[PDB]
RNA sequence: UAAUAGAAUAAGAUAAG
RNA sequence: UUUUUUUAAAUAAUUU
């Protein structure tokens, strides 16, 4: 077609069609042969692998990066100048307009620079890449969360992959950075370890939330999904809440028991999950897995332009 | 690049810019200067209007959205400071807020066109071109400051102080604002006359396409226009000849000598047309309403080479002038069909009826096209006439689909715009087809408004 | 130097002037745009400024609106131009687009009956000349000499009253100054009386006199920037002769229709030098006029 | 390395958990700025916690500078932060101190609003006459530094200062006149008031009273120079014993307002000359600027003055390299020394440089012997190829004049410069004749490109003299011109000089009148 | 406790009412 | 190539 003259440096409507990474955060994704430098200790690996959930070394940006990337999730909230490529989003806590004291987002890498850099960080990939044995890393897709200050409510216990059951096999990865300081005062995780080979690999059931009610008892749910033994190695092992700094992040297991702890600071906090999964996942029923998205059909494998292929070690 | 002041940013992103739009499309420089833009801010120091101006327009050309730091920064700087924003940096300003779309935006845009309409009696040559130009741009209805920007225009045109690129960039920036204003016209073509050989090819080509666009219905200009472009022939290159078929087809007038020859300098370039110039030249055919076969089997020969190059823009406007022609291609039309399928996500609301509707019409019927254009119809159908509602439905018809999340949605665009669903004989034949495939039992109340 | 002009108004332009003479507006047309043409490829003007059409052809006169003094932009009491008053409104508002001045000084319109018309003012070196004719009158000549005649040893500024019969034109139109030392006048008897005036009032003073053809409008920025650019008339060759052997560049300019109106050269334009604020002790930058390494070749 | 309590407040300060007021903000930025024994500045996540702290307080309980040196302080770390707007106030709020307040925020911290402005002068026109006489001066001066067009409520408050004459001070009369004339629109009969109470009281003057002062005669112009004339008098007792900038500001008030008695200019760019080593890069320039448009380089003088300026041409602004370039032409004395540095330094930045600085710098270096064996004309040229989309008519004449007369061969350049002049008509011209010398370079070019030349050549040549209408002939048989009009016109011109064909009229000169 | 300023510059096709 | 410009305008009608 015949782009205009003003408009021949403007982007696609949707980030998506964007074939590879912008250069705005850490510039040009590095040569071919040189990804090796992201690597991670294999300590590290046996250690995700053994307590479900590892905290990786170094933090993965910078504080310029980690304020830029703030910005834009302070920018995806504005409730009075509502974001551009809003409608570019899966899911959005402002679809009501009103929002709340917790604001929550999704496909946001479709929608602002530096979230659509962030799932091609070398970083996270690389590491993503060596938990799911070496294979192709694909964007499952992302999520942003934002607790207001003093009135910030808890995520109670739950299971990622319970909120995937239309993906066939489990292979998939969390990966959650903290855009700003977090501690058991203010949105820090708080997982269970060896959680994720409690049920031979299995789904805990569904835990009942009741808002409106005091975090102590959101956070003590726990004692009423699970069984006898579950009980046993909770008394033996309980559950630890991890301290993250300005850009630190966290590789979570899909069925590690997980939960945020609310907001009791005097400013608000955000935090970013990204769920990548391997090259061998597949659909288990006809129809789209996301809204608005490319639908397969039976055992179809998941590719596309919203699964975008972000590392490939071949 | 940190020892560099926030002054030489702006000079630098301008030239980035200037090098990108006209010196090819590089995406290197497009890269670079979109990372040096997103770590820029306009805070705690002071900068002239300029400076500011060029920064936000410079960063929004590279494609940053309402919802960047910089842009923010730069538009509130506009809305406290709006007299310093002197008539040397408007144009700047208004380009700028053009595509963004917002509240501060909009006032920006509303205050920027007060103050040209109430100073368009002290602009020169420069200023208002590059204003009526930058308010071109942007969609507004300031009837009145059309207005004094035509009458200045004017002014300056009688002593004769426009070159040829001033004269396109009026002649574009009127035509696309739809301000049908014959003396203005008049003017600017009296100004090409007196011009006479300071306007070359490349720079007549634009203004007599700005002239059909804008359609002043006047035979004295057109005749002129075909008789000044008969002898550049042999100097235009082949998008040129593509946009000349197209003006004088949007002109209306038959002119058989300079069709004739602009025929023979497309065969001639026929190894160098792209699907653009393809789909140009056979839609420009289509409005004039001559039938040549000789040169539509050359074009249909080259877009058979040139398929994995075709748009949806392209795609839709090759497929309804052969459909229109009834010229048979099963190749072509096989391959158009299947990379349709394959882009089915980028037909806006116009083109996707027009491929379907020409698919339909012609006995041609693919299930890879035909899903992949159904599936996507549901996104489009909110933005349709009640007339290409119709048109859709008919080929929905055609195509034998009865998904009902596909149905619903053109059922109800249809019912709302029932009055002028039905009150258009021309696709009445359309009707009596459409209520033959689906019948009573789907959607009554539409069956009910049919019968009355 | 920004120079004003207006373009006339075609729907209105007269079909005979001044002593029923007839005149041509496509001619008149022509004409003006030829002139803009001529005073724009002049090297001195920074920038010439067209004004927008007004009904009356007597808004063609810009200049009467005001006089440059030295760096005093006096204008002119507003006494038999009251329908003009609008109209000057609207010049002032351009003058301010362009950088100029906020506003002009009214000591000539608080004085009473203090008649003055622009144009019987000539800037000659050192001074200024004034008429003393039928449009300006004696208490005009006294608020002048009040308050830009100073005498002293170097800051020496000299008013010159020249007397003039009824009938004679004003005296810009046929009493000038060009280059740095040339004078240019009309070979009539008022321009002869006139040159005779100023050598009286002006002893001990080498100068050349130039002697044009009477009728033969002509136009000279005479000011800080030297120049050899005077604008003539296109029909006397004389006139141009005498310019050009003078050491002068004349510019011949086709005036027939605004001369058959009663309209000058030196009337249909405002030259006005602008300048820049200079905040603090800060010089401003200025264009080169000369050659540049005389020294090594 | 941080103790247990240290390690905790830092901890409870990084997790805003700690309610911080603008106050003790105040004093922990101070204790940073002041004392860097417990690192703050290089904890990242402390400092951004503070400036959180900070956006979330009352700022204004403290001074606009307070607010503005913790933004500072927040900048040079790395943070971006702007202090909050003060808001407009309302209902019993409106005294005069809260309103000039709200003046002096915005002067402090930048953050100019026109409305606002424009509101809180509209809210102090009715109480105008609760002003203290300090507080008048101090309205007068902000609204003189937010650049304000509102000269009618200015003019009213500079009335009401010159009706306390008695109560003000030097320093006050001399900060007045130069906020008054600083302001574009005052009506000339408060300035020549307020001047003619500058003129009285004129020894009570302290040097930054004759700073001010000069200042306010510069911005003023000529039409004050016998204001001007007390002060060169009033100098001409302490001229001996000055400051040295105080010196500067008087020779360019000397060039400003055309001085006549030259005994006075001598005698203060001699007593300026003694202490010219005292001078800042800036202040230098505008006095070597002021010395050349005074005709005042003498040998000694140039020499000295150069001896100084080649201390700051190592590392020189790249605004000052083209004046003092200027000023090293138009003179006979030798500046070998001074303009192989100037050269250098412009070649070193060759990429920061402006369109218009690069073409004045061209434009002197043209005509310059030892400039062309220099690597300074290839760089410039492919700086000025880069460039010739940001140039306007000026920068690209000058650009081109310059590299044409240094001998730079590109055709490609010279044929992008014509191309792009052909977009805005060459008004003048002086604008067109650069692109006739560098396309007369080669020898060739399209024939699109002479007949479009030919068609700018031939209005002009109404008004070109003999030596112009024989440089253009030369040009355009270079060129290769088949046009008959601009020849036809040529001719014209020159039968109205010579009106016959001389037997000695030059050989090039019979050629043109057959109209070839 | 905190206040000093410089630059003048033009790109150009939306399947319409 | 000779068409035209310069107010503070405030009087519709409805159950939406």
């Amino acid at each position: 077609s015949y782009v205009l003259k003003f408009l021949r440096g403007q982007l696609p409507e949707d980030l998506k069609d964007v074939n590879g990474a912008l250069g705005c955060l850490y510039g040009t994704l590095p040569d071919v042969d040189e990804f090796g430098q992201f690597v991670i200790s294999p300590d590290v690996v046996n250690s995700f692998h053994q307590f479900g959930y590892v905290k990786m070394p170094i933090p993965v940006l910078d504080h310029q990066q980690i304020d830029k990337l703030a910005d834009e999730v302070n920018e995806l909230a504005n409730n009075v100048e509502h974001h551009p490529k809003t409608e570019r989003l899966y899911a959005t806590s402002l679809a009501d307009l009103t929002g709340g004291p917790l604001f929550f987002c999704q496909g946001q890498w479709r929608a602002a620079w530096g979230m659509h850099d962030l799932i091609y960080l070398p970083t996270i990939t690389v590491a993503a890449s060596q938990i799911l044995n070496n294979s192709l890393v694909r964007l499952w897709y992302d999520e942003v969360f934002m607790k207001a200050a003093r009135t910030g409510p808890c995520v109670p216990w739950q299971q990622n992959y319970a909120r995937w059951q239309h993906t066939k096999p489990v292979n998939h990865v969390t990966v959650m950075i903290a855009l700003d300081t977090m501690n058991k005062d203010r949105g820090a995780p708080c997982l269970v370890p060896g959680s994720h080979r409690w049920r031979e690999g299995g789904l805990l059931p569904p835990v009942s939330y009741d808002p409106t009610k005091d975090e102590a008892h959101q956070l003590n749910t726990i004692w009423e999904i699970i069984n006898e033994e579950e009980g046993e190695m909770l008394m033996d092992t309980p559950p630890v809440t991890v301290d993250l700094r300005r850009g630190e992040a966290l590789l979570i297991h899909p069925l590690t028991l997980f939960a945020t702890h609310g907001n009791r600071s005097l400013d608000a906090v955000r935090c970013c999950f990204i769920h990548y999964m391997g090259e061998k996942t597949y659909a288990v029923q006809n129809g789209p897995l996301l809204p608005h998205t490319t639908k397969f059909q039976a055992d179809a494998m998941i590719q596309g332009p919203f699964y975008p292929v972000v590392f490939d070690p071949a | 690049v940190s020892h560099l002041s926030a002054r030489n940013i702006a000079t630098e992103a301008l030239q980035m810019k200037k090098l990108h739009q006209e010196r090819g499309g590089n995406p290197m420089l497009a890269q670079q200067a979109r990372r040096v833009l997103f770590a820029t801010s306009i805070a705690g120091q002071n900068l002239d209007a300029r400076s500011v101006a060029l920064l936000l327009n410079t960063a929004v050309y590279f494609g940053m959205e309402s919802d960047a730091k910089l842009v923010r920064e730069c538009i509130d700087y506009c809305l406290k400071n709006d007299k310093l924003i002197t008539v040397d940096v408007l144009p700047i300003v208004v380009t700028a807020c053009a595509t963004l779309k917002s509240r501060d935006a909009r006032e920006v845009i509303e205050m920027q066109a007060q103050k040209a309409a109430r100073n368009a009696k002290f602009l020169d040559a420069k200023d208002v071109t590059n204003i009526i130009s930058a308010f071109s741009k942007t969609g507004i209805n300031h009837e009145k400051l059309f207005a004094f920007l035509s009458r200045r225009v004017q002014t300056l045109a009688r002593v004769g102080e426009f070159e040829a690129a001033h004269l396109v960039i009026l002649a574009n920036a009127f035509s696309r604002l739809r301000y049908r204003d014959k003396f203005l016209f008049g003017a600017i073509a009296r100004r090409a006359m007196s011009l006479r050989e300071r306007v070359t090819v490349n720079e007549l080509v634009p203004l007599i396409v700005a002239f059909s666009k804008i359609g002043l219905k006047d035979p004295k200009l057109s005749k002129r226009f075909a008789t000044k472009a008969m002898e550049y022939v042999d100097q235009m290159n082949a998008e040129q000849v593509a946009s000349m078929f197209m003006a004088f087809a949007y002109f209306g007038i038959r002119y058989d000598q300079l069709f004739g020859v602009l025929t023979n300098r497309a065969v001639e370039l026929i190894d160098e047309f792209n699907a653009q110039y393809i789909s140009t030249t056979l839609n420009a055919f289509q409005r004039i309403g001559i039938n040549n076969p000789e040169l539509f089997d050359n074009l249909a020969e080259r877009a058979l080479a040139v398929v994995q190059d075709h748009d949806a823009r392209d795609i839709s406007k090759t497929v309804t002038a052969l459909a229109h022609f009834g010229l048979k291609d099963e190749e072509l039309f096989k391959r158009l069909a299947s990379h349709a399928a394959s882009i089915a996500d980028q037909f806006d609301a116009m083109g996707l009826v027009n491929t379907a509707h020409a698919f339909a019409r012609t006995n041609f019927l693919q299930q890879d096209m035909a899903v992949a254009l159904s599936e996507r119809s549901v996104y489009v159908c909110r933005l349709l006439d009640a007339g290409e509602t119709r048109r859709l439905l008919w080929a929905l018809a055609k195509f034998q689909v009865r998904d009902p999340k596909i149905l619903t949605p053109v059922f109800n665009r249809c019912l709302a715009l029932h009055y002028d669903f039905f009150a258009d004989p021309t696709g009445s034949e359309e009707i009596e087809e459409i209520f033959d495939f689906y019948g009573p039992n789907f959607c009554p109340p539409l069956y009910q408004l049919y019968i009355s | 130097l920004h120079a004003f002009v207006r373009s006339p108004h075609y729907r209105t332009i007269p079909s005979a002037g001044p002593n029923g003479i007839v005149v041509n507006r496509d001619m008149l047309v022509h004409q003006f745009r030829d002139f803009y043409k001529t005073l724009q490829h002049c090297s001195l003007v920074d920038k010439v400024h067209l004004m927008s059409e007004r009904p009356s052809v007597e808004a063609l006169r810009v200049a009467d609106q005001m006089v440059s003094i030295g760096a005093t932009f006096l204008e002119m009491p507003l006494t038999g131009m009251e329908h003009r008053a609008t109209e000057f409104m609207e010049s002032m508002r351009y003058v301010r687009g362009a950088g100029g001045p906020s506003t002009l000084a009214s000591y000539l319109q608080d004085t009473e009956n203090c008649r003055c018309n622009s144009g019987d003012v000539v800037c000659l070196p050192n001074g200024i000349a004034v008429g003393h004719g039928p449009r300006t009158n004696a208490v005009a000549h006294t608020t002048l000499k009040q308050l830009f005649e100073v005498k002293d040893d170097q800051f020496s500024f000299d008013v010159f009253t020249l007397e003039q019969e009824g009938d004679a034109p004003p005296l810009g139109d046929y009493f000038g100054f060009a280059g740095s030392n040339v004078l240019l006048t009309w070979k009539d008897e008022h321009g002869l009386l006139a040159v005779d005036q100023y050598q009286q009032k002006q002893p001990h003073t080498e100068m050349n006199v130039v002697y044009l053809e009477p009728g033969c409008h002509f136009l000279s920025f005479y000011g800080v920037d030297h120049t050899i650019d005077v604008l003539v008339q296109k029909g006397y060759e004389r006139s141009m002769d005498s310019i050009a052997a003078a050491g002068l560049n004349p510019i011949p300019v086709q005036w027939s229709e605004m001369d058959k109106l009663g309209i000058s050269m030196r009337a249909a334009v405002l030259p006005l030098k602008f300048f820049k604020a200079n905040v603090g002790g800060m010089l401003s930058r200025n264009k080169s006029r000369g050659a540049r390494w005389q020294t090594h070749q | 390395a941080r103790p247990s309590a240290l390690h905790l407040i830092f901890e409870r300060c990084k997790l805003n958990l700690v309610e911080f007021t603008a106050q003790d903000v105040y004093q922990i930025c101070t204790t940073a700025y002041n004392m860097d024994t417990l690192g703050m500045l290089q904890d990242p996540d402390f400092m951004r916690g503070l400036h959180d702290a900070f956006r979330r307080s009352d700022q204004t309980v403290i001074s606009p500078f307070q607010a503005n040196l913790i933004a500072d302080t927040f900048r040079k770390v790395g943070i971006n932060s702007m202090p909050k707007e003060v808001s407009v106030p309302e209902e019993d709020a409106i005294s005069p101190e809260s309103l000039i307040l709200v003046l002096r925020n915005m002067n402090i911290t930048k953050q100019r609003d026109e409305r606002k402005i424009n509101e809180v002068l509209k809210l102090m026109f009715p109480i105008l006459d609760e002003f203290s006489p300090t507080q008048l001066s101090l309205t007068v001066t902000e609204l003189a530094r937010l650049k304000s067009t509102n000269a009618d409520f200015v003019g009213k408050l500079a009335k009401r200062i010159m009706e306390y004459n008695d109560d003000l001070s030097a320093l006050d009369i001399s900060s007045a006149a130069v906020s008054l004339a600083y302001c574009p629109g005052i009506s000339h009969n408060i300035l020549y008031r307020m001047m003619q109470i500058v003129e009285e009281r004129m020894g009570e003057f302290q040097p930054e009273d004759y700073i001010n002062v000069l200042h306010a005669l510069n911005t003023l112009g000529p039409k004050f120079v016998n204001t001007f004339r007390k002060i060169v008098e009033c100098g001409l007792q302490h001229v001996e014993n000055m400051d040295a900038v105080t010196l500067t500001n008087y020779m360019v008030c000397f060039s400003t307002m055309d001085y006549k008695q030259r005994e006075h200019i001598d005698i203060y760019a001699d007593a300026l000359v003694e202490v010219a080593t005292d001078l800042s890069e800036k202040d230098l320039v505008m006095a070597f600027i002021a010395l050349q448009r005074l005709r005042l380089l003498s040998d000694t003088m140039f020499g000295t003055m150069a001896s100084c300026v080649i201390r700051y041409a190592a590392k020189m602004d790249p605004r000052n390299i083209a004046p003092i370039m200027d000023i090293c032409s138009t003179v006979p004395h030798a500046s070998d020394h001074l303009m192989k540095v100037l050269m250098d330094r412009a070649v070193e930045c060759t990429r920061i440089l402006t369109a218009n600085q690069l073409g004045d710098i061209l434009d002197i270096l043209g005509l310059y012997p030892p400039a062309r064996e220099h690597p300074l004309v290839q760089l410039f040229g492919k700086q000025a190829r880069l460039r010739l989309d940001l140039m306007g008519p000026d920068a690209l004449a000058n650009a081109t004049r310059g590299l044409a007369n240094l001998g730079y061969a590109d055709p490609e350049y010279y044929a992008q410069a014509a191309e792009t002049g052909f977009r805005y008509g060459f008004k003048d011209w002086t604008l067109l004749e650069p692109m006739l010398m560098g396309l007369s370079i080669t020898g060739q070019c399209p024939p699109t490109m002479v007949r479009v030349l030919g068609s700018h050549i031939a209005p002009m040549a109404r008004s070109m003299s003999l030596m112009e209408i024989e440089r253009a002939n030369r040009y355009l048989r270079r060129l290769g011109c088949e046009d008959d009009f601009v020849y036809k016109a040529m001719a014209s011109r020159v039968l109205q000089f010579v009106k016959e064909v001389t037997p000695e009229m030059p050989e090039d000169l019979q050629v043109l009148l057959q109209r070839g």
